[PDB]
Protein backbone atom coordinates (compact mmCIF):
# COMPACT_ATOMS: atom_id res chain seq x y z
CA UNK A 1 0.00 0.00 0.00
CA UNK A 2 1.35 3.83 -0.69
CA UNK A 3 1.05 5.22 2.28
CA UNK A 4 3.26 2.52 4.19
CA UNK A 5 5.34 2.90 0.78
CA UNK A 6 5.66 6.59 1.19
CA UNK A 7 6.50 5.69 4.96
CA UNK A 8 9.91 3.78 4.32
CA UNK A 9 10.95 6.39 1.77
CA UNK A 10 10.46 8.52 4.78
CA UNK A 11 12.93 6.26 7.29
CA UNK A 12 15.19 6.56 3.89
CA UNK A 13 16.12 9.95 4.47
CA UNK A 14 16.32 9.82 8.03
CA UNK A 15 12.92 10.69 9.59
CA UNK A 16 10.95 8.31 11.19
CA UNK A 17 7.67 6.71 9.92
CA UNK A 18 5.24 8.40 12.63
CA UNK A 19 5.91 11.62 11.39
CA UNK A 20 4.62 10.25 7.75
CA UNK A 21 1.66 8.75 9.53
CA UNK A 22 0.60 11.78 11.92
CA UNK A 23 0.94 14.36 9.18
CA UNK A 24 -1.20 11.84 5.98
CA UNK A 25 -3.35 14.16 5.07
CA UNK A 26 -1.40 17.72 4.75
CA UNK A 27 1.25 15.29 3.52
CA UNK A 28 -0.94 14.64 0.56
CA UNK A 29 -2.10 18.33 0.28
CA UNK A 30 1.29 19.85 -0.47
CA UNK A 31 2.04 16.99 -3.09
CA UNK A 32 -1.36 17.61 -4.90
CA UNK A 33 -0.82 21.34 -4.53
CA UNK A 34 2.76 20.92 -5.82
CA UNK A 35 1.51 18.79 -9.32
CA UNK A 36 -1.20 21.33 -9.63
CA UNK A 37 1.40 24.28 -9.75
CA UNK A 38 3.55 22.01 -12.08
CA UNK A 39 0.75 21.85 -14.27
CA UNK A 40 -0.36 25.48 -14.34
CA UNK A 41 3.59 26.70 -15.15
CA UNK A 42 3.42 24.40 -17.85
CA UNK A 43 -0.19 25.41 -19.36
CA UNK A 44 0.88 29.25 -19.50
CA UNK A 45 4.54 29.83 -20.12
CA UNK A 46 6.29 29.62 -23.43
CA UNK A 47 9.80 29.03 -23.22
CA UNK A 48 9.99 26.12 -20.94
CA UNK A 49 11.17 23.60 -23.10
CA UNK B 1 10.32 -4.16 8.72
CA UNK B 2 6.30 -5.12 8.74
CA UNK B 3 3.49 -6.36 10.53
CA UNK B 4 2.06 -9.37 8.68
CA UNK B 5 -1.33 -11.55 9.39
CA UNK B 6 -1.36 -15.62 8.49
CA UNK B 7 -5.09 -15.18 8.54
CA UNK B 8 -5.27 -15.68 12.63
CA UNK B 9 -2.00 -14.55 14.24
CA UNK B 10 0.25 -10.89 13.81
CA UNK B 11 4.02 -11.24 13.33
CA UNK B 12 6.75 -8.96 12.40
CA UNK B 13 9.07 -9.89 9.51
CA UNK B 14 11.83 -8.12 7.42
CA UNK B 15 10.72 -7.44 4.11
CA UNK B 16 13.07 -9.25 1.70
CA UNK B 17 13.11 -12.61 3.21
CA UNK B 18 9.98 -14.23 5.39
CA UNK B 19 10.71 -14.79 8.89
CA UNK B 20 7.92 -14.12 10.99
CA UNK B 21 8.71 -13.17 15.00
CA UNK B 22 6.65 -12.60 18.06
CA UNK B 23 5.56 -8.73 18.16
CA UNK B 24 7.84 -7.45 21.63
CA UNK B 25 8.96 -4.69 22.91
CA UNK B 26 12.46 -5.14 21.30
CA UNK B 27 10.82 -4.99 18.10
CA UNK B 28 8.91 -2.05 18.04
CA UNK B 29 8.74 1.47 19.57
CA UNK B 30 6.06 4.02 21.15
CA UNK B 31 4.79 7.00 19.69
CA UNK B 32 1.60 9.18 20.19
CA UNK B 33 -2.22 7.89 20.52
CA UNK B 34 -4.18 5.51 18.85
CA UNK B 35 -6.51 8.07 16.33
CA UNK B 36 -4.41 9.39 14.24
CA UNK B 37 -3.13 6.46 12.11
CA UNK B 38 -5.31 5.08 9.34
CA UNK B 39 -5.63 1.60 9.67
CA UNK B 40 -4.35 0.69 12.79
CA UNK B 41 -4.97 -2.69 14.23
CA UNK B 42 -6.03 -3.81 17.34
CA UNK B 43 -3.42 -6.78 19.08
CA UNK B 44 -1.25 -7.66 21.72
CA UNK B 45 2.55 -6.65 22.48
CA UNK B 46 4.38 -9.27 24.74
CA UNK B 47 6.46 -7.88 27.45
CA UNK B 48 9.63 -9.92 27.36
CA UNK B 49 10.43 -10.38 31.04
CA UNK B 50 7.15 -10.94 32.68
CA UNK B 51 7.43 -14.90 32.27
CA UNK B 52 10.88 -14.92 33.11
CA UNK B 53 11.17 -12.00 36.28
CA UNK B 54 8.61 -11.54 39.06
CA UNK B 55 11.07 -11.94 41.69
C1 LIG C 1 -0.93 -18.74 12.02
O1 LIG C 1 0.06 -18.75 13.09
C2 LIG C 1 -0.39 -19.33 14.32
C3 LIG C 1 0.72 -19.13 15.33
O2 LIG C 1 1.75 -20.09 15.16
C4 LIG C 1 -0.79 -20.79 14.09
O3 LIG C 1 -1.27 -21.40 15.29
C5 LIG C 1 -0.46 -22.54 15.70
O4 LIG C 1 -0.69 -23.74 14.90
C6 LIG C 1 0.15 -24.84 15.26
C7 LIG C 1 -0.12 -25.96 14.28
O5 LIG C 1 -1.51 -26.11 14.02
C8 LIG C 1 -0.12 -25.24 16.71
O6 LIG C 1 0.77 -26.28 17.09
C9 LIG C 1 0.08 -24.05 17.64
O7 LIG C 1 -0.31 -24.41 18.96
C10 LIG C 1 -0.75 -22.85 17.18
N1 LIG C 1 -0.47 -21.70 18.02
C11 LIG C 1 -1.42 -21.02 18.68
C12 LIG C 1 -0.95 -19.87 19.51
O8 LIG C 1 -2.60 -21.33 18.59
C13 LIG C 1 -1.88 -20.84 13.02
O9 LIG C 1 -2.25 -22.18 12.76
C14 LIG C 1 -1.39 -20.17 11.74
N2 LIG C 1 -2.42 -20.21 10.71
C15 LIG C 1 -2.17 -20.61 9.46
C16 LIG C 1 -3.34 -20.60 8.52
O10 LIG C 1 -1.05 -20.95 9.10
C1 LIG D 1 -9.76 -1.48 19.42
O1 LIG D 1 -9.73 -1.39 20.84
C2 LIG D 1 -10.20 -0.14 21.37
C3 LIG D 1 -10.00 -0.19 22.86
O2 LIG D 1 -10.44 -1.42 23.41
C4 LIG D 1 -11.66 0.08 20.97
O3 LIG D 1 -12.01 1.40 21.35
C5 LIG D 1 -13.27 1.47 22.05
O4 LIG D 1 -14.37 1.63 21.12
C6 LIG D 1 -15.67 1.71 21.74
C7 LIG D 1 -16.68 1.76 20.63
O5 LIG D 1 -16.31 0.91 19.55
C8 LIG D 1 -15.71 2.94 22.64
O6 LIG D 1 -16.99 3.05 23.25
C9 LIG D 1 -14.62 2.81 23.70
O7 LIG D 1 -14.61 3.95 24.55
C10 LIG D 1 -13.25 2.65 23.04
N1 LIG D 1 -12.22 2.47 24.04
C11 LIG D 1 -11.26 3.37 24.29
C12 LIG D 1 -10.28 3.01 25.36
O8 LIG D 1 -11.20 4.43 23.67
C13 LIG D 1 -11.83 -0.07 19.46
O9 LIG D 1 -13.22 -0.08 19.13
C14 LIG D 1 -11.20 -1.37 18.94
N2 LIG D 1 -11.28 -1.43 17.49
C15 LIG D 1 -11.62 -2.54 16.83
C16 LIG D 1 -11.66 -2.43 15.34
O10 LIG D 1 -11.88 -3.58 17.41
C1 LIG E 1 -8.88 0.14 3.02
O1 LIG E 1 -10.10 0.22 2.25
C2 LIG E 1 -11.29 -0.07 3.00
C3 LIG E 1 -12.44 -0.05 2.02
O2 LIG E 1 -12.36 -1.12 1.09
C4 LIG E 1 -11.44 0.95 4.12
O3 LIG E 1 -12.59 0.61 4.88
C5 LIG E 1 -10.19 0.95 5.00
O4 LIG E 1 -10.28 1.99 5.97
C6 LIG E 1 -8.94 1.16 4.17
N1 LIG E 1 -7.74 1.05 4.99
C7 LIG E 1 -6.75 1.96 4.97
C8 LIG E 1 -5.58 1.67 5.84
O5 LIG E 1 -6.81 2.96 4.28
Amino acid sequence: PFAMQMAYRFNGIGVTQNVLYENQKLIANQFNSAIGKIQDSLSSTASAL
Amino acid sequence: GVFVSNGTHWFVTQRNFYEPQIITTDNTFVSGNCDVVIGIVNNTVYDPLQPELDS
